[PDB]
């Protein structure tokens, strides 16, 4: 119990958001149906009193003791000091639905009988219950589990609430009446739940409804069956499209690619060689482009995400250990990624040169002997090959050697003029590259 | 007078002739096949539909005097009016809508013919009311009631066109007394009418051809309908969760790249919390293509309306000549900083400016937090970048280091965009003269 | 002679040869099931059959000279055009389709490529193509539900009728024995079960069982599918407004969060108002984007050559249009004020435009339709005092349409020819002579 | 010790040749186990299935000991490392879970060997990657998942009634006494069918009479909504996927043609347009080249933009003579487009932009007005230098000289100003080659 709760990094607050929830849906689960089942019997009436009392001191010591405590941000900056906390929580709306939540009937129950009618009130913390399952998928990875698990529980509850109402027609008409009520052989529960579950599906089969009363009844419930069965199905379907939508993305980028070169008929060693890029692309990355979320970010997170990464990729290789740190992370903006199956050049001895490649989890293989079959170094992770481009105009000295892709080579590529307008802005950092060509030649 | 077609007058008119439309539509197909509600409730039919035949003679008025537009300028001259009413398919609808033509409502069967006002209503209320998804559940819901009635009404015309009870599958006997009642004909008309076109079906199956044909093809007009209307609900609820589907999409795309990357905790729960924050002040949605699709007074308008009010108590602010200040407030964009990162570092090359909205930042040192003073709300920090001479400092670079102490909001103010903001204007050296009394100071 | 595919005589053809092609599976199975309109009009559908096989040699006729394109023209010797047709599984089709008597007769269901050629070019010919489609679907679901019930009937005639339960009831009951029950109980039964209501009499033998359960999976999957189709062509009909509405809704979330003024949000809600009631409200150069340079600038010449032809100063006028931007103005706006930077001038297209100088009031001349305004400021008239600046005050009267024409792009439509040049320089020393 | 690799041919053909024991197993096992006339009446044909099943589990965890893992982008083949890296982890568990050996009158012993449903997966995912149909493998996957969910939930409900008792009351299966009944067929098919009747949320089967078997039909109510239509959308929304693109050019067609009759265009380019998109749609040209390899790196963009474009580039002056680079950066850069019949692709003075080469058209080269035919164009050649190289030796500069009008349906290759500009830096002698082409045509040409 600190002095003021942080509520997206609190574990201990989201163990007790969950007991919140076990009171909440205790209520919503066990209101209908000890108000319209005969269990909330003389014998019993004590064990579901003192589950009342620990659910009713649960939302009262939980208003009064842990949300007064959260923290909140107003004005951009977080405010921590309690009496602006409890300020801010007392002048809310969400005080005024627990305040609406715990005016008691406990004065109301002795007077005019024990019925839980009088505990309509205890549903209205929503606020905390959907707290609670935004703060579960914040802090859950694989957020469409839970997801599937509370739209079956959404449709379990709509169900139940079916039963309690099927179970109030039928007692109201009388059990054993008419034949379309429920008849009271076996479990009044599980037999007026079966009658839920075959109306809200809408599946019938049921016996028919005889008289005025249970044709209105049956006719509200196929049509509330149809509406809340396509709603519940479209919401599960919703969510586990959006659950794997980025692979279904991939595959049909895939398939398009692969029905293109089909229909253009391209060799088969070329469709191997796409086929292989996206086989590692989706092993590898999990994503088709990473520009395209590393574009739809703004310049600060995606210059975070990339001083991070990048910048201890760079802070690796010693070719880049003097110079300027803004110059150094703009390039580490304009740092673009691309991967080389294994066997394919990456510079050929005799073309031009405008790339400086900066090799990531990866392996090439530089080849300049007599035959170029001879391995002069192999260059591993975290290192840098390409260099030379800088002076003699790209053409005294065009490109060295061979070097081909010795495993699915990951390479950081660099345009030759996106790096010369980086470089116009730096002069020392220009000298300290023309030292490195001084060095190099 | 001339009806002007844009006013809350006409949208009034649009309200009091939906009514009879609804009214005609809904109880001319109940009334034609329930003979006991035209025999019963006779003068209520009489003065609901003197009723209607007047409003829909103040129609025929209303649309003679209803103005339009003809370059721009609306047409005042009533005979041109009365002319263009004429021109068009709208007046021989509304003259066979209007044919004063007692158990017969065949003849009133043609005052169905004035749909368009429905129709007309319904989308001026889905432009201008500002609830529209619960409009659009409505204006479904509505077409469901009407179709399902109307294949009620038409399965007991069927019923009665075959006889009462001389079938397993018509209506039963009506000169027995449960079945004779009428709120008893009406409902299970509609239950039966609901079981067909859900495609339920729990009714008698036809034993004659005539209802097997009808059977058949109420069965395909109901599958096909309410599929469609399905897809209309389930469209409705995924245009209304789809900004926070989309949100919460797109933080599980960026918390699967940053948890398979491997990043540090910290910047990973920095970047999470920061899209809370947007979430949580509903700053996550852009105002570029919102208002581009708004024309140019209407965007200019709105962004003088949002924007100006702040600018006044920045320092910004210009007595005469606020064309700058105008063009200031268009070339806006609302930036979010996240406690912790820096929006200028020391010593770097700078190409925007910043003015503070909505934020509390502060400068600080290069060795450690060390706050010379707070730059607090209504507040501008830049204007180093804006080609100053070498007057008391060497050169032109970001000359502080600055950090933000809450989630700042700030807008953004570019190279070129300043340069062709405050270009004409001595502003621009005023503006230099207190960033060199900065710099003095 | 050499049809070419993309004609309307083609289109004729497709047509004459679409409707043999649907008679053929619709009545062959219908016939080849059911057994008694044989028995009962043998004449007719000899006839019709007669008509179908005839129409049938005419389509490997009119298939064998049918050109095709190499090199982006039409081949016209018949030779070639028979050699390749006949290289072709198509050729291979029709003759194998070309192989009264239905069961012989179900040779000719293998033509379906002229129906679906058919629904492609009327598709992409029609002028109603949501309705066409939903009309296609129709006939899908419709297809595939005849079948069933001719599958259906088949299998009781082959079972036994009224042996047991399940099947079609004993034929020789003078009820159970009219074609028209016979079909149409066929017909609910098959509706039945591939929408899955379930309701028939159940199956009591193994072979029932079994095409009980692959007709409920068949209904399941392939009418799901189709009838989802249906309906998200139906939800699909209206696009444009769906997409019209997205764009008013998220406008005023953004009016309704942002604390925007009552004024500025009925202004708002009445330009939109404006906006659908005038039929406005698609974007020209968005659903333009996909056609070629050709006839995109000549559907655009198509619709505003006359009214660039209405300028009082011009002769060619063919280069201007495809460079314009057309802008929609309110009533009451100020399109520029008494001194500003000018960059574009604007051609008025149906709309009326004042010029004014005591902030609304006093219009000393209104431009109609047939004029335009712009011509001072992005033109250098090398001197009379003013350089860079507007020297006018325009407010729109109502609601206006016009094209605005940028400095570069005026700067590149005007070295072609220097006549314009003069002309317009001249107009404009003289207007401004004329205030000066 | 030969180490076989995960992206090979042979690996596929062993995970077919081990995806069939396993689906052999999650089909067969339940069945076997629920109905007690499979396991005894076929005896001989089990014991060779099952004999065989456990030789290639075998097999497959002596494969799985020996597959090779990609590490810093090269495949390892060190043995002691593959076994290390197999035994650390929870298939190798499952792999040994799955082949504990464990009368014979019960397969319900031989339950922990349907464990390898991550090998079924992996031949799945294996075959949708390196087919040709991949929506209708999906198609067929989908449909094999909810035919195994049926054919389960068949063998669970005659598992309950046999629980319960043959033919005590209506719910049940009845009374195997009966020689109706009694047979096996019967058995299998009656459970089917009581099967998709409530998978497919149908209902009409007997109704429950106990509070058993009230449970179990709601339980599989709910477990055929949730399962059963989730799978069967996923059906039909893979079924309207290879739908949708056909439907997208559609929709872009009727954008275009409640354009048209809103704005009133006349008949004969109306006509026009219509056969622009019948051609269109005929010769299946609707696929965007760089769209759709718009992720791919630049040398198997340009390995595909090559060997589609091949007898193209084989016939053209300029790539006979040039440099590989340059080549490959140029056909980056070719984007085509489709001309129609009788169009001007260049006008007499215009303002050049990008330069064309034939692909597969007919045009000849007009005069300032009408048809008359000066020097016809075929395929591989080119025009558009005059306008983009600057001639310094040139009577006009950035003007064209010639009308060019397109007789048949052409498409050309745009290659842009300052694309080639930017293409020319480091390539002088093609560009040398192309400003002498063009100084001789303009020295023909004045
Ligand atoms: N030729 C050569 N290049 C090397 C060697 N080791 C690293 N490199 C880099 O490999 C290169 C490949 O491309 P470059 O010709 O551009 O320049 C060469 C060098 O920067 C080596 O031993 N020889
Ligand atoms: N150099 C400086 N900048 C200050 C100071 N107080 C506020 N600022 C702002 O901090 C800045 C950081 O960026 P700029 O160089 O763009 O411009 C500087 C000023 O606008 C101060 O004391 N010194
Ligand atoms: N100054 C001026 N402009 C006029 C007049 N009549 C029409 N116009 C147009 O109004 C204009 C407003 O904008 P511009 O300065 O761009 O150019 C001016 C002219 O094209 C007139 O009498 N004076
Ligand atoms: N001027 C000219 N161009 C020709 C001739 N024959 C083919 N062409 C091409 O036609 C052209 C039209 O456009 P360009 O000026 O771009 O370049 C010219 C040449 O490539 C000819 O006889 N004269
Ligand atoms: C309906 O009931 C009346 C008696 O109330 C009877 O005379 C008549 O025959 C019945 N008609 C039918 C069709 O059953
Ligand atoms: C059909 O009816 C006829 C006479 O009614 C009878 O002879 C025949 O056996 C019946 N067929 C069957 C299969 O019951
Ligand atoms: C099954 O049938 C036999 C005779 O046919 C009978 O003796 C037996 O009791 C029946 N089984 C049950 C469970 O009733």
């Amino acid at each position: 119990l600190p002095n003021s709760i942080d509520s997206y990094t609190d574990r201990l607050y989201l163990l007790w958001l969950l007991l919140v929830t076990l009171a909440y849906n205790w209520n919503c689960c066990f209101i209908p149906l000890r108000l319209v089942f005969p269990y909330q019997t003389a014998d019993n009436i004590h064990y579901w009193l003192i589950a009342d009392i620990i659910c009713d001191i649960i939302y009262l010591y939980d208003m009064l003791f842990i949300q007064p405590r959260l923290q909140f941000v107003r004005g951009g900056d977080i405010i921590v000091d309690s009496n602006e906390l409890r300020k801010h929580y007392r002048t809310s709306t969400k005080f005024q639905l627990d305040v609406a939540s715990i005016i008691p009937f406990d004065i109301c129950y002795l007077f005019f009988g024990f019925n839980p009618m009088f505990r309509a009130n205890r549903m209205l913390k929503y606020t905390s219950f959907f707290e609670f399952n935004h703060h579960l998928e914040s802090i859950m990875d694989k957020a469409y589990i839970y997801r599937v698990i509370r739209t079956t529980g959404y449709l379990l509850f709509i169900l139940h609430i079916n039963a309690c109402v099927y179970y109030w027609a039928s007692n109201y008409e009388g059990i054993g009446t008419t034949r379309w009520v429920y008849d009271g052989e076996g479990n009044e529960y599980l037999r007026c739940y079966y009658w839920a579950v075959r109306t809200l599906i809408t599946i019938g089969g049921l016996p028919e409804p005889q008289t005025l009363f249970e044709i209105v009844f049956q006719l509200l419930n196929f049509f509330s069956g149809v509406f809340v069965f396509s709603s519940l199905i479209g919401q599960m379907r919703d969510v586990i499209g959006a659950a794997t939508a980025n692979q279904n993305y991939f595959r049909a980028c895939m398939d398009d690619t692969i029905a293109y070169m089909n229909n253009y008929s391209i060799p088969k060693l070329v469709q191997k060689r796409v086929r292989t890029w996206y086989e590692y692309t989706w092993d590898s990355q999990r994503m088709l482009d990473e520009s395209d979320l590393l574009k739809t970010l703004p310049t600060t997170v995606q210059l975070a995400l990339a001083i991070d990464v990048n910048f201890s990729i760079i802070s690796k290789v010693d070719l880049f250990k003097g110079c300027d740190t803004q110059m150094i992370y703009d390039m580490l903006l304009r740092l673009k990624s691309v991967l080389y199956l294994p066997g394919d050049f990456v510079c050929k001895k005799g073309e031009i040169g405008k790339e400086m490649y900066i090799i990531k989890h990866g392996e090439v293989q530089v080849l300049g002997g007599p035959d170029g079959t001879k391995v002069l170094v192999t260059l591993k992770a975290g290192s840098v090959f390409g260099e030379i481009s800088l002076l003699a105009a790209g053409g005294g000295n065009r490109r060295t050697a061979n070097v081909v892709a010795h495993g699915f080579a990951n390479l950081l590529t660099l345009d030759k003029k996106t790096l010369q307008e980086i470089l116009v802005h730096y002069p020392d950092s220009e000298r300290i590259l023309m030292k490195k060509a001084r060095v190099l030649l | 007078i001339v009806v002007d077609p844009s006013s809350n007058l006409y949208y009034r008119w649009l309200t009091a002739i939906a009514l009879p439309v609804f009214y005609n539509w809904y109880l001319l197909i109940c009334r034609a096949c329930f003979d006991e509600l035209q025999s019963e409730y006779l003068m209520l039919w009489l003065v609901l539909d003197y009723s209607a035949d007047v409003l829909y003679v103040l129609d025929v008025l209303v649309r003679a005097r209803t103005g339009f537009l003809e370059q721009g300028l609306m047409v005042s001259d009533t005979n041109r009016l009365w002319q263009h009413y004429k021109t068009t398919t709208q007046f021989k609808l509304d003259v066979l809508s209007l044919v004063p033509t007692t158990n017969y409502p065949e003849v009133r069967f043609n005052r169905l013919l004035k749909f368009s006002r429905l129709f007309e209503f319904f989308d001026r209320t889905e432009t201008r009311t500002n609830y529209p998804n619960m409009f659009r559940i409505g204006n479904l819901v509505l077409y469901i009631l009407i179709i399902i009635h109307w294949n009620a009404c038409i399965y007991f015309a069927i019923s009665k066109f075959i006889g009462f009870g001389t079938d397993s599958w018509v209506y039963p006997n009506i000169s027995i007394p449960e079945h004779g009642r009428l709120s008893r004909k009406y409902i299970y008309s509609l239950y039966w009418s609901t079981l067909t076109l859900t495609t339920i079906g729990e009714t008698p199956p036809p034993v004659k051809d005539e209802e097997y044909l009808f059977v058949v093809v109420d069965f395909l007009v109901g599958v096909l309908i309410f599929a469609t209307i399905v897809g209309n609900v389930g469209s409705m609820i995924s245009n209304m969760n789809a900004s926070r589907a989309e949100f919460q999409a797109k933080i599980d795309s960026i918390k699967q790249y940053m948890q398979f990357r491997k990043v540090t905790k910290d910047l990973e729960t920095r970047v999470i919390r920061w899209f809370d924050y947007l979430w949580a002040n509903k700053k996550t949605v852009d105002e570029k293509e919102v208002l581009k699709s708004l024309p140019d007074k209407l965007k200019a308008e709105i962004a003088i309306n949002v924007h100006l009010d702040t600018l006044k108590k920045v320092r910004i602010f210009q007595d005469c000549e606020a064309g700058l200040l105008v063009e200031l407030v268009l070339k806006l964009r609302p930036t979010v900083f996240s406690p912790g990162d820096y929006i200028c570092k020391k010593g770097d090359i700078g190409k925007e400016m910043y003015i503070i909205n909505e934020g509390k930042l502060a400068v600080v040192a290069d060795d450690g937090v060390t706050q010379f003073v707070v730059l607090s709300d209504g507040s501008y920090f830049g204007e180093i970048s804006i080609l100053n001479i070498k007057g008391s400092k060497s050169g032109n670079r970001r000359t502080a280091n600055i950090r933000s102490i809450g989630y700042s909001d700030l807008f953004c103010l570019s190279k070129d965009d300043l340069m062709e903001a405050l270009t004409e204007y001595p502003e621009a050296k005023k503006a230099l003269e207190e960033k060199g009394r900065q710099i003095l100071m």
